[PDB]
């Protein structure tokens, strides 16, 4: 039983994920690092 | 895996415990339904087959586990030898006739594949269905 | 078995496998189109339902009630295709919902660039003279209609009554010929297979002729610049600079 | 997906053409939108359509469209004066809101194919309602309602009218009335109560013409049967006394140590039993 | 494992396999041919494009380079097994083609049956059908004997025939179906002739020079026809010890060619079955359906 | 007074002998607009609409096709004038559909389960005489 | 009809909308009866653009009916779009709506200056519309998806119901 | 309005456990 | 997979077409050889 109900705030935003880089700090460094 | 392992009869006793309906195999309470792929045109063969005459080939899977029966009313199957609604019938009968003009130059005139059959334009029951709406009526009150 | 059933079994067979492997069965079928409908259709259905107060109606009320949410689209659609002030009758196409509820105008109007230039340069002269010329130009009134008068059947008024003239321009038979054949119709080229692409109007190409006489009808619509040096400091770099120093050039934006 | 359907609506066609809208119609009953399907039964048939939803019948085991039961075809008061009425279920208001939600989740939790409590008891049958359940299809049930222009006398669609032309019934007979809500929670329905009134002429278990007599006067016994189909039956009762057996009338006299195993034996009996393929019927002295 | 492929769109109505047992070729309906890789993940690379009818029937040559589809528009296709390319187009037949073999050992042989009531051979490199057999009835299904002499033929009359190729006689008739047969296939010896039909009768007959004369070998039974009419075909295992033949009652039936019990009664489908393949060295089984999936059972 | 029509070119030479009966149907059609809607259900309300656009363009095209009375000029006026139609003409050249009514009967998609509506089925098929009337188009049989 | 019938479904009988979309009301309103019968900006804004519509094609079906003149009905186009918030009301209830005004405005000042240059005076006669005529339809461009997302609310909310819950 | 005084409002039947509750019912009042 | 499932539900609210036609063979409970016209199984 879902509504046809909207809301300006929900509509797609942003919705690409920025993943971290290497020089940002990649997790890949994180781990290797002391 | 082996005809042998997959189907053996299910072992010795049966137990009453369930009602005809409760013994049959299910998947919705109603019975055991499940998907098929069946050639479309083959389906409108059949369905018509059977609307118009009376008489369509079955289907079932396990009926005798093999089959080789019709299931229709089946007094025109004998007689009509399967006739598919798409093939032509052997033989042809009783047609009936609509008065048609076709020129379309005449107005009014013109009737088209709008031709209202000819031949098509009770007193004793034109008496009991009042009395039953007298009645309802009175019911209101 | 008998040679008579053998003949019956083979003629059944025939039948099935033609029909079973028809072409127009074939895998991926893709069966017609839309075909249009006659005009009254439409006409009629609205004129039936011209208000859904009717009793017998009914169930339209809460379909057509539906539709509100796309009301506005339609209404681009409406707007963006009006006629131009040289077409006497603009024909258009339509989806209308087989309830009559809304009708969309399911068209763009596309134009050739030159060509619809030069007709509104032409406007712009005519414009221009019968203002000049008539003694008093009287204007509409808003709106036109009262709100207690209720809207035209289409049918009724308007279909039967002619179109009245147009705007139009008097194109020299001589200089202006090649273009003149076809200066005010519609869309203007479409059935041509050497001046426009098609029926989707994309794409024309004509003579250097037929661009000569364009150029010459838009002249009171265009620019007589040459070079690029008149937009030195009022060009778009400048205003960008300016916007970003927070200066003006004297008679440019801030 | 797929209804849940008595075989007498389903059709009398195997093939069948059947469409499905996601959220047609709100159920009579618990009022929820649920998948709704039609389907043409039939040659000059009505388009049935599913008028309430799965869950709903899954709680009282019925047909979605006809509400009567899936084995037995009976209106939900009969069966429910065969067994159990104390199945229940609230009809007020927002209870009835509440107990369906919750039922819908244990009805989630089963193996899916079982009316929920009611099927522990659901077994256990025959008393009557076999006997008085219905056999064959009845088409008689699909036909397109009466058409209500010809029953004021004017239908003007002449023969084309898919509507039916024929007398009405009449507004007086109880019979008329049957209101859907009524008919599913079993309340004063007419039909049910006509099926009832019908429970009771079964000639069968008063019995009891004299005491103590376990005496079985047995009519329609026949010249193939031997009187060792009679005991290998009827050794399932207990402790016989004796059997008399007369076979220049066909009659078979018996006797019981209680009269209690008498009685039995009739009801077990009475109108159903049948060996030897051939009827067994019996009577008290 | 058991391995399911999907991806045709339509009925498959056959598949094979490569005789080198390396790789499936599958079509039906939609008119495309896939090939599948047997082992690794099973995975799929050239569709066969131009066929512009259904395709019927699939085979390939002994030597699996050449794989030929007979096709309802009328045109048998010769194509390459290792590019995808189209190599010839059988044009003859007046009506649809339901059935095609290729000769093995000998110079390259190809015959066909089709709704016209004939059946002709082909030689693939002469663009022209080079003998005609007139029949009567529609023919379904055709195959060689091993010596490239004779013609095996399976229609609507219920009657096997045989067709020599010097004499272009009927030199033997077959009774003993009682309904249209639908699939005939050689044993890998030449031994013996397996068909199916619509008497749900899996029939075995010998073929031989010296015969006893009434050559119905042996009998097995479980297989159904129904109201689909699907042309229905079975194989031969590559040891000729086991006897496959589909069903349109969803089951797979796999009997033991002396003793005729049913080894396997397989499930998975949902629809009718219309080919059963042996691979040509271990025990796995292509069954292709009208459900459109394929399964690959290993016994 | 006319349709008004839309070309302002005059009309070709064959006009003013097929005049007078596209006069009276048109005007046929102008009455079949405004008749009303009383105890004529509602389907039944469009009917006379698609029967007389049938007579019209079947008018036309017997004119053109059967008699030869007609050239191309005069055809093709009559079509983008809109009095006759385009499409349906189109079928009537197709092998079998010569009698069709509509180009809704004959659209897939219209229909529940995209098949053609009984006003096609030939009657040999319905083998009853049952009696149909189509519910987008008032046809009975067109084929 | 579609505002007619949302004002009859909510059972407003003392609202009156007339034929140039101007809802009015019947009688002085009691307090209850002006609380119920408020419309939201979706109505309003819905409303004033059916509004400019009808001016429009009020325009063009006068000239066909013989009423006014080619050249009459070209200088009433691109009256009507370059006065939109003086013939509307739209800005009312979206503001920004300003923006397409002030366009107009210029632009009306940049052809009118060019048009009315030499022997032609200040006087009304003035057809060039194209210029106004664009700029709604920008407007209309964008407003299309928030009246469909608004609108779409309203009814939603008309037939689901609001939805109860304090959310 | 009869969510109360007609139809027991939501009913929960106990749940039934190692033991008879068939025979047990109530007296008036 | 699974929450993607979910997940492209949910938006379909968010965008506001189905073409297939899917067949299924039932048994039904009732048989008895007068209930159908004498068929195990229906096909819908
Ligand atoms: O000369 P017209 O053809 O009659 O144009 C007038 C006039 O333009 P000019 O005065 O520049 O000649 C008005 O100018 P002002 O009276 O305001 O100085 C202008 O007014 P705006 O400055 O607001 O444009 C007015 O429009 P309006 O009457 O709405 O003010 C506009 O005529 P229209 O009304 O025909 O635009
Ligand atoms: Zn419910
Ligand atoms: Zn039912
Ligand atoms: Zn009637
Ligand atoms: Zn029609
Ligand atoms: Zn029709
Ligand atoms: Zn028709």
């Amino acid at each position: 039983q879902l509504s046809k109900q909207y809301s300006s705030r929900d509509l797609p935003s942003h919705t690409k994920i920025k993943y971290r880089q290497t020089t940002q700090d990649a997790p890949e460094e994180v781990r290797n690092r002391d | 895996p082996t005809y042998e392992t997959m189907f053996a009869p299910e072992f010795g006793p049966e137990n009453p415990f369930r009602t005809q309906q409760m013994a049959a195999p299910r998947n919705m309470l109603s019975g055991y339904a499940e998907p098929a792929h069946i050639n479309d045109f083959m389906f409108e063969q059949q369905r018509r087959t059977f609307a118009t005459y009376g008489y369509a080939l079955d289907p079932s899977l396990d009926n005798h586990q093999v089959s080789a029966k019709y299931i229709g009313s089946v007094e025109e199957a004998e007689k009509n030898q399967g006739l598919t609604v798409f093939e032509t019938g052997q033989k042809k009968t009783e047609k009936r006739k609509k008065f048609k003009e076709n020129d379309a130059s005449n107005i009014d005139g013109f009737l088209g594949p709008w031709a209202k059959y000819v031949d098509e334009k009770s007193e004793e029951e034109q008496k009991e269905l009042d009395e039953i709406t007298a009645k309802r009526q009175k019911k209101g009150k | 078995m008998s040679e008579e059933k053998l003949q019956e079994k083979a003629r059944k067979w025939q039948q099935l496998q033609a029909k079973r492997y028809a072409e127009k069965r074939k895998f991926g079928f893709v069966d017609a189109q839309k075909e249009d409908m006659p005009p009254e259709h439409v006409r009629k259905i609205i004129r039936d339902h011209g208000d859904m107060t009717n009793r017998k109606f009914r169930h339209d009320k809460r379909v057509y009630l539906g539709a509100l949410k796309y009301m506005p689209h339609a209404v681009l659609k409406l707007l963006e295709n009006m006629p131009m002030p040289w077409e006497q009758i603009r024909d258009v196409p339509v989806l209308y919902h087989i309830t009559g509820a809304i009708s969309f105008v399911n068209e763009i109007p596309w134009v050739i660039e030159p060509v619809y230039i030069s007709q509104w340069g032409s406007m712009w002269i005519m414009m221009r003279r019968e203002k000049r010329d008539r003694r008093h130009f009287k204007r509409m009134r808003f709106p036109p209609f009262d709100d207690e008068e209720p809207p035209l059947d289409y049918a009724d008024n308007i279909l039967d009554v002619e179109p009245l003239e147009a705007i139009q321009l008097e194109l020299d038979p001589e200089e202006d010929a090649p273009v003149l054949d076809w200066f005010y119709d519609h869309q203007p080229l479409r059935d041509s297979r050497k001046y426009v692409n098609g029926s989707t109007y994309q794409r024309w190409q004509f003579t250097l002729p037929m661009m000569s006489t364009l150029y010459r009808l838009a002249n009171q619509l265009l620019t007589d610049l040459v070079d690029d040096n008149y937009f030195y400091l009022f060009d778009l770099k400048a205003f960008f600079t300016s916007k970003a120093l927070n200066m003006a050039i004297p008679g440019g934006p801030k | 997906d797929f209804p849940i359907l008595c075989q007498t609506c389903l059709g009398e066609n195997p093939y069948i053409r059947m469409t499905k809208e996601k959220y047609g119609k709100e159920c009579k009953i618990c009022a929820r939108p649920f998948t709704v399907f039609r389907w043409c039964p039939g040659v000059r048939m009505r388009f049935k359509k599913t008028e309430v939803c799965q869950t709903c019948s899954k709680l009282k085991n019925v047909c979605q469209t006809c509400l009567l039961d899936l084995e037995y075809g009976l209106p939900i008061q009969v069966r429910d004066a065969g067994l159990s009425f104390k199945d229940d279920m609230p009809k007020s208001d927002v209870n009835k809101e509440y107990y369906t939600q919750n039922m819908e989740r244990e009805i989630s939790n089963s193996d899916g194919t079982r009316p929920v409590g009611m099927l522990g008891k659901a077994t256990s049958t025959s008393d009557m309602l076999l006997k008085l359940a219905r056999t064959t299809p009845y088409y008689k049930r699909n036909r397109p309602h009466i058409c209500s222009f010809w029953v004021k006398g004017e239908c003007k669609r002449g023969e084309e009218c898919p509507y039916r032309h024929e007398k009405p019934t009449d507004p007086d007979d109880p019979l008329a009335d049957q209101n859907i809500k009524d008919r599913y929670y079993g309340i004063n329905d007419p039909v049910a109560d006509k099926l009832l009134k019908r429970a009771s002429t079964m000639p069968r278990l008063d019995p009891p013409e004299d005491k103590t007599i376990t005496t079985l006067y047995v009519g329609g016994l026949g010249d193939t049967i031997t009187e060792t189909d009679l005991r290998n039956h009827f050794y399932q009762f207990g402790e016989i006394r004796t059997i008399t057996v007369v076979q220049r009338q066909q009659c078979a006299f018996i006797q019981f140590a209680t009269r209690q195993a008498a009685e039995v034996a009739a009801e077990k009996s009475f109108n159903k039993l049948i060996v030897n393929g051939r009827r067994l019927n019996v009577k008290w002295g | 494992p058991i391995m399911l492929l999907s991806g045709h769109e339509g009925e498959v109505y056959c598949c094979k396999f490569h005789p080198n047992g390396s790789t499936l070729a599958s079509a039906g309906f939609d008119r495309l041919i896939l090939l599948w890789n047997v082992y690794g993940d099973c995975d799929n690379y050239a569709t066969l494009k131009g066929h512009s009818g259904a395709v019927m029937e699939l085979h390939y040559n002994t030597d699996g380079s050449m794989l030929f589809s007979a096709s309802t528009d009328k045109t048998v296709a010769v194509w390459d097994s290792e590019t995808g390319e189209r190599v010839k187009r059988l044009k003859g037949h007046t009506s649809f083609v339901n059935s095609c073999y290729p000769a093995r050992r000998g110079p390259q042989l190809v015959c066909t049956g089709s709704d016209d009531g004939t059946v002709k051979l082909w030689d693939i490199r002469k663009k022209a059908a080079i003998q005609t057999f007139q029949n009567t009835y529609q023919v379904l299904a055709v195959t060689f004997n091993d010596t490239s002499d004779q013609i095996i033929s399976g229609g609507i009359d219920n009657d096997i025939k045989v067709w020599d190729l010097r004499q272009n006689k009927l030199t033997y008739t077959m009774r003993g179906h009682a309904d249209s047969v639908t699939g005939l296939s050689l044993s890998s010896e030449g031994s013996y002739l397996l068909s199916n039909a619509m008497d749900n009768t899996v029939r075995v007959w010998d073929v031989r020079p010296f015969a006893p004369k009434e050559r119905c070998v042996k009998i097995f039974q479980g297989n159904v026809h129904n109201f689909e009419k699907n042309l229905l075909r079975c194989s031969w295992s590559p040891d000729g010890s086991k006897i496959a033949a589909g069903s349109a009652d969803r089951f797979v039936y796999v009997w033991d060619t002396t003793s005729r019990r049913i080894l396997y009664k397989l499930p998975g489908h949902a629809g009718s079955i219309n080919e059963v393949a042996f691979h040509p060295d271990e025990p796995i089984i292509i069954s292709a359906s009208s459900d459109k999936r394929l399964y690959m059972g290993e016994i | 007074m006319p349709k008004v029509k839309r070309s302002r070119k005059a009309p070709p030479d064959g006009w003013e002998l097929i005049e007078p009966t596209l006069d009276e149907l048109d005007q046929k059609m102008r009455e079949a607009e405004t008749e009303p809607h009383e105890g004529k259900r509602k389907v039944e309300s469009l009917w006379p609409i698609f029967r007389i656009h049938h007579q019209k363009t079947r008018y036309i095209f017997d004119l053109f096709y059967k008699r030869k009375a007609i050239s191309r000029e005069l055809y093709e006026y009559c079509i983008k004038e809109g009095y006759a139609d385009k499409n349906l003409i189109a079928k009537w050249k197709k092998q079998g559909y010569e009698n069709l009514c509509c180009l809704r009967c004959i659209q897939t998609r219209d229909t529940n389960f995209g098949t053609n509506c009984i006003c096609r089925v030939p009657k040999s098929k319905l083998e009853v005489g049952r009696i149909i009337e189509c519910t987008h188009c008032g046809c009975r049989g067109c084929s | 009809n579609m505002l007619n019938l949302l004002i009859h479904r909510k059972n407003l009988n003392y609202l009156h909308l007339d034929y140039n979309f101007n809802l009015k009301p019947v009688k002085t309103l009691t307090t209850k009866e002006r609380k119920k019968s408020r419309f939201g900006n979706a109505f309003h804004l819905c409303r004033e653009v059916l509004r400019l519509t009808k001016l429009v094609v009020d325009s063009h079906v006068q000239y066909r009916l013989g009423n006014v003149d080619a050249f009459q009905l070209a200088d009433g186009l691109q009256y009507i779009f370059a006065h939109v918030g003086q013939l509307t009301g739209m800005y009312r209830y979206k503001y920004k709506l300003m923006r397409q005004i002030r366009m107009c405005k210029d632009l009306k000042h940049l052809i009118y200056y060019r048009f009315n240059t030499g022997p032609v005076g200040k006087g009304p006669g003035c057809g060039f519309w194209a210029a106004g005529w664009r700029v709604w339809l920008f407007f209309m461009r964008g407003i299309t998806p928030l009246l469909e997302r608004w609108l779409g609310n309203l009814l939603a909310r008309q037939f689901e119901g609001r939805h109860s819950k304090g959310v | 309005g009869v969510d109360y005084n007609a139809e027991i409002p939501f009913e929960k039947k106990p749940a039934l456990g190692f033991y008879d509750t068939s025979e047990e019912n109530y007296q008036a009042l | 997979v699974a929450l993607e499932k979910s997940v492209s539900q949910k938006v379909a609210a968010a965008m506001p077409k189905l073409a297939p036609a899917q067949y299924i063979r039932y048994t039904p409970s009732q048989q008895g050889v007068a209930f159908n016209s004498g068929a195990k199984q229906r096909v819908i």
